[PDB]
């Protein structure tokens, strides 16, 4: 910082943190298997957050990568192979829609309609295994109304979402109007 | 006939390939409903759909370099990818039969049970007695490689696959096991080959018999094309070249544009390219070619031209040369007028020319024991021989 | 393209693409690129003993299982023994240097293979001689199960059986007279990865104690490259320098093969190399020297040699829906310009005595064979033969063919017989 | 070393905050499992290096105020503190902190005990002119050999001033 | 030094020993094989010390060498031949990841994604036998924050690293705050 | 106004005194590498992340000036003073939206040892638009990056070309053109294989007067002799458009010979579409003298061709049966001594000499000069 070095007056055009909504609709698909059925929401998020350890997709849109595992995490929904024992435990997750973030990243630069898969493995100890993703985060230059972004995880799961969004690597500070903001993410990340 | 569509088309129209199939069923009650079905010859479409998929999410597999076709994003070279990776996967909105569902069968299905499966897909498109035979006997010899029990579950007759093959979620299937054994040939599971070989190139035809000419007269892809004439078998070659098209890719989604349903008349198939199938096939005849005897009857006086052209003309040109010393005298009485052939292959000069093939023909053709019904093999015997 | 198409009734390009019938060529470079390491994998969570009981007992009742026997291999396989003498490195990859010993399994990046194990049958009774001759024995089986006919297989097991009772001495058969298991091992790609190392690893060390591994593992060399043994025997029958052997070849097709063949940084001349192994390894799905990607020059070469009388192209099987005329005629002109006219050149001299007179009556103009090995001057004598050969190439194919009793089916020999001896 | 407070004395004041959750196998039995557990979740440290003293005293905290939920399945521990308080500790200058929020998880191999770790860790700096209380009144140790040996196998280091404060010395993991 | 000859003057840029942190990712292999097993961590740390007695290697990575080996000693697991009596125990060991290590060397020449072999027998007394390595050692420009090099070896073992970790011939120190600061290699060496 | 009017760099340098290099600066070295990167692998990469990185990664101040590098009235570097690429072209800051990116994380500070070489080739193979000199180039380039890191796998897919848009970047040629001329002033220069790839730059859209300096050359005559003989009565506007004084046409480490990639000017002047008679003669010309650069270039079109074709067997007829062989350097004394000589005012054997000179040519080339000199005086 200005402490540091000489020299480094930010710009005037958003100051430090500029709180501004990103309208842009969304579409996932998420694939999630493991050795052994995942207890909680716990094991879920920790197989999970090892999705981007190496990032090829596209970098301007992480953070909505982010959430957007974030969401699908929170709606894996399970499959009949999950019982006892039939095989490996193949969760699924898909979500389709429109959203707008509030988020402090600075002016994201814009966002086209493009596909992009992610395909690595996990080892979280107890539980191993891969996963899925298609992300189709792009902008929405359009007008409509849409529904907040962290109104799509229903409460029944996330018992307190302030820390299931960190484990993501989200930094999150409820505004007390009930609007959650996304700070930034985890460091130089 | 049916416009041609062509796999870029539908491409351009959906960026997935849906595979409808129903899974709501355990795996074991799935090999228990498709095992006993085959057994009686009752087992239904969906039953079977729903066990194959069960079966084949077999996520091994490593690519080692890029699987980019038609725009789809399939793999980087590391990543393990299935069977199912490669076409997209929904849920079919439709009733599910009630089935013979079977307890006393043990997890011995995935070695040999989707190989049955996708063998009788093939079995059931032949149509003749004697090599639905054969290919049923191979098929047991290829199933009693894994098992070696293997009792035959279909009967000797009560032929139920043979309309497994008008259901398209069958025939996406197979077709996707096949793209996948043919990416990965040295996998453990490569035996399913077997019985899905048949939709690799299915329904292309023609494409098959211009490679065999390509690979029969030694000229390039290059050379044959400027031989078209008749004005029909030109735009046929016209229309079979669309450019992004992307028929030159072994690793693409073109050998399998029906059964995957990317086109519903598919451009490179017989009867809707008739003309240069039957011209190449009967210049490979003449040109002493074993597979070009059997081709279906859908330009004689072009073939013929041709395959005078190509195998009395031998080139023997200089290629190879150690620095220099290449040419050829053209001043050692180099004449180009006379009654002869060209001994070349250029096709102007031979349009020329044109401007002993009985013979030649009667030599290419005649002794041609054991011909069959509507054959290019028959048709040359009984005219140019 | 090589240039451009155009059809003249719009002036248009059709830019003509052959099908993909047949996968493309893969070169080991590109994979050595892609990887840095041939990765091998095995279930290493076993005794050796247990393994060697599994392996046993399954060869005895016939139905052992490929992860068993591969893991096996790799137990029985850790011999370090071998002291490289010069450095060892092939596409990039440094094995040794010049001192160290390496292991069999040093040249093979090893990893953990993923998957369930097979429960095995077991035996406690087997002692701790099974490296002395149940390695070769199994390796064995991986040349054996190829032949698919029973009158070679018979000798080439008769062979494994010496060859293992050369070191154990009892050796009773554990496989059965039929219900053959081994078939299969060629299908398995980690087999074929340990076989092949073996081979290479005992190629490095011929004079090893435990060399005899050698058997049934020889196939491995060069396996899939009928068409680079073919040149090099070409090459080695006609006693012309190796380059002046690829001016000679003709037809269009043979020298796009060729180029296709011998792209330069492929490493084809180097002994001790990654690149026989191109196809066990897994370095290339589609070897580019095989006999099927390579039909024409692997057909011309092997008739050519047959015309030279080399015992060895009477049995190459004779390649379908390739050309049958020009490539015949291409060689017969080689044969007759080789077997006929030997250089027989001066070679060394003593400071001096080194020309030929060429003003003794040395005319050139002739009706009658060139004297030479020189290609243009042999293809001008042929071209002022308006490319008809004379009766005497015939008569000389006629007497390089003749008397070549028990000729084999389907093979260039029986072709040449039918051909050349009208 | 250097005149003006090297390696002295100092008094550094903070607001934290923790969510301690531990999970294994079967139900603790003694207070050092409770610690070998706990000690290996920092395994690979990947948030800010300057607080990782306080992230230990932190999680030190939580293993002392740790209780067993009403469902105690597999055995799941919970715990969760908060307060005001400083900290007297012999590190030198340490870099300012922020009120962000780090997570932490290591799955610990302590042999007979099976299980992982989920941390939120909040630890902030506080200007403010306001009293704060001491760190080490949080705890319910017992003074004579407890509290210096108890988290003296975290790493931290306890010594004697005679008046009573537990003075930080120094953080030595795997030492 | 100084007090021996005239006009040695040390250079501007760093001081003596101005510490820096050199952020790497790394990657390792390992193979020990002996003739019996290993009593006990100490015996290990001797027979691995001396991994590098002609030493052909890497001269920026050499400590970055030495502390690979460290690791790899620490998490050197057994294997089923290790058992009562099968064959020589043969031992093994992998680690992959990324790491920053605080140092006082000097600044290190730019490394680079280059793989190089170790083959050395060593003779402990008692013990027989050869080692194997195989290190990628080189820089990470990405901001991407990374654990501390020397929390890769487990509490489990290593009592005492500033000994344990000094076997290898590196010398240690700690920088009052709980991280180690690699100080030098053996001296002269 | 069919052609626009000829542009010439003194009018651009009377006009603007710098010229500008709009770029975008506000991403760091290593995140662009990595946009760039994974757009080359993924055939998707934008111009404006290629020229961020090509201004970050080419910022090599190193390169120390012999002599005065003083061109067109500007102060580039006064003989000893450290230069670089960059400052030799004015810098700005770019107004525009930044797209989103592919960078790749781990992606190490390998690149400018040769992801610029690579970068600045698509520039020149983007040109051929014909296959042959397409995949040579692409052999070429490939062979130089392997010498310095000798892994590179190719980024750009084989199909799918996207570089042929980027030579219609000003910004792009811009930096290409500087970095030309910069490895141009310093030959030796541990990075001099950079020229690799915008040597097309240099002297691009100039045809005309390298055919004129070819005409000079093969002939032997005088530059300023020459030029006495344009004829035809159109050779000798375009000869006067050619050498307007104030152009510095001469000065090889100048600014003219990227008058078109700077942005100097929009038609260039000594283009051949718009100097096509004199092309045509002077190629002609050559030709005619067995020159083997007299055998590719195009035959230009709206032109009259017998009157040039008279001109140029004229004048290789002088040079070929008309030897010079005169006294030049003397001793103290002993100095003194077809019309047997080159002046031009001295000036069916002529067809006969052209027949000699066009015959034995293998494998002519449609619409050049060679084939319309074999259907013209090969008769």
């Amino acid at each position: 910082l200005s402490n540091d070095f000489f020299g480094m007056e930010d710009m005037d055009l958003y100051d430090k943190d500029s709180l501004r909504y990103e309208k842009f609709r969304f579409m996932l698909k998420m694939t999630v298997r493991s050795n052994k059925p995942f207890r909680s929401y716990d094991d879920v998020t920790a197989a999970v957050s090892q999705w981007d350890n190496s990032y090829i997709g596209m970098v301007g849109k992480r953070p909505f990568y982010k959430i957007i595992a974030l969401i699908g995490s929170s709606h894996l929904q399970a499959t009949p192979a999950v019982l006892a024992d039939l095989n490996q435990p193949e969760y699924y997750a898909t979500l389709t829609g429109r959203c707008f973030l509030p988020h402090r990243l600075g002016l994201i630069p814009p966002m086209f309609n493009v596909s992009e898969t992610f395909r690595k493995p996990f080892n979280i100890g107890i539980y191993k295994g891969t996963l899925d993703f298609t992300f189709t985060v792009s902008d929405d230059e359009s007008n409509e109304k849409v529904p907040h972004v962290w109104e799509y995880m229903n409460p029944k799961y996330q018992s307190q979402i302030q820390k299931e969004g960190l484990k993501f690597g989200l930094i999150l500070s409820k505004k007390a109007t009930g609007t959650w903001v996304l700070d930034q993410l985890s460091p130089f990340k | 006939e049916d416009p041609v569509e062509y796999p870029a088309d539908y491409f351009r129209k959906s960026k997935e390939i849906p595979l409808y199939i129903n899974t709501t069923k355990s795996l074991s009650d799935l090999r228990g409903y498709v095992y006993q079905g085959l057994k009686s010859g009752n087992v239904s479409i969906i039953h079977v759909n729903s066990y194959l998929y069960g079966a084949l999410k077999d996520i091994r597999g490593k690519l080692d370099k890029d699987w980019s076709s038609f725009g789809i994003n399939i793999g980087k070279a590391g990543d393990t990818i299935g069977i199912f990776d490669l076409v997209s996967l929904k849920a079919l909105d439709g009733v599910l039969p009630d089935g013979v569902s079977d307890a006393s069968r043990t997890s011995a299905d995935d070695k040999w049970l989707p190989l049955y499966l996708l063998g009788l897909y093939r079995v059931g498109r032949t149509q003749m007695p004697e090599y639905r035979k054969k290919l049923m006997d191979g098929l047991t010899n290829q199933c009693k490689m894994i098992n070696e029990q293997f009792e035959p579950l279909v009967p000797e007759g009560r032929d139920i696959f043979d309309v497994w093959g008008n259901d398209s979620n069958y025939t996406k299937i197979v077709a996707a096991v096949d793209m996948f054994f043919h990416m990965f040939k040295k996998h453990e599971c490569a035996s399913f080959r077997y019985g899905t070989i048949v939709s690799r190139f299915k329904d292309c035809a023609a494409l098959a018999t211009f490679g065999h000419l390509c690979k029969i007269t030694g000229m390039s892809t290059e050379d044959v094309t400027t031989w078209i004439l008749n004005r029909e078998v030109a735009d046929e070659m016209v229309q079979m070249m669309l450019p992004g098209q992307e028929i030159d890719k072994a690793d693409s989604y073109m050998p399998y544009l029906i059964d995957f349903g990317l086109s519903s008349k598919s451009p490179y198939s017989s009867v809707k390219n008739p003309a240069f199938h039957f011209w190449g096939q009967l210049t490979a005849l003449l040109l002493r070619s074993t597979r070009a005897r059997n081709a279906r009857q859908p330009l004689t006086t072009a073939g013929l031209l041709y395959a005078y052209a190509v195998g009395s003309s031998a080139d023997l040109a200089q290629q190879f040369c150690v620095g220099d010393n290449k040419y050829t005298p053209d001043d050692s009485t180099g004449g180009l007028t006379t009654n002869a052939p060209p001994q070349g292959r250029d096709v102007v000069e031979w349009l020329g020319w044109f401007e002993d093939m009985m013979q030649y023909a009667k030599r290419a053709v005649m002794s041609l024991q054991g011909l069959r019904e509507k054959t290019i093999g028959k048709y040359a015997k009984s005219e140019f021989d």
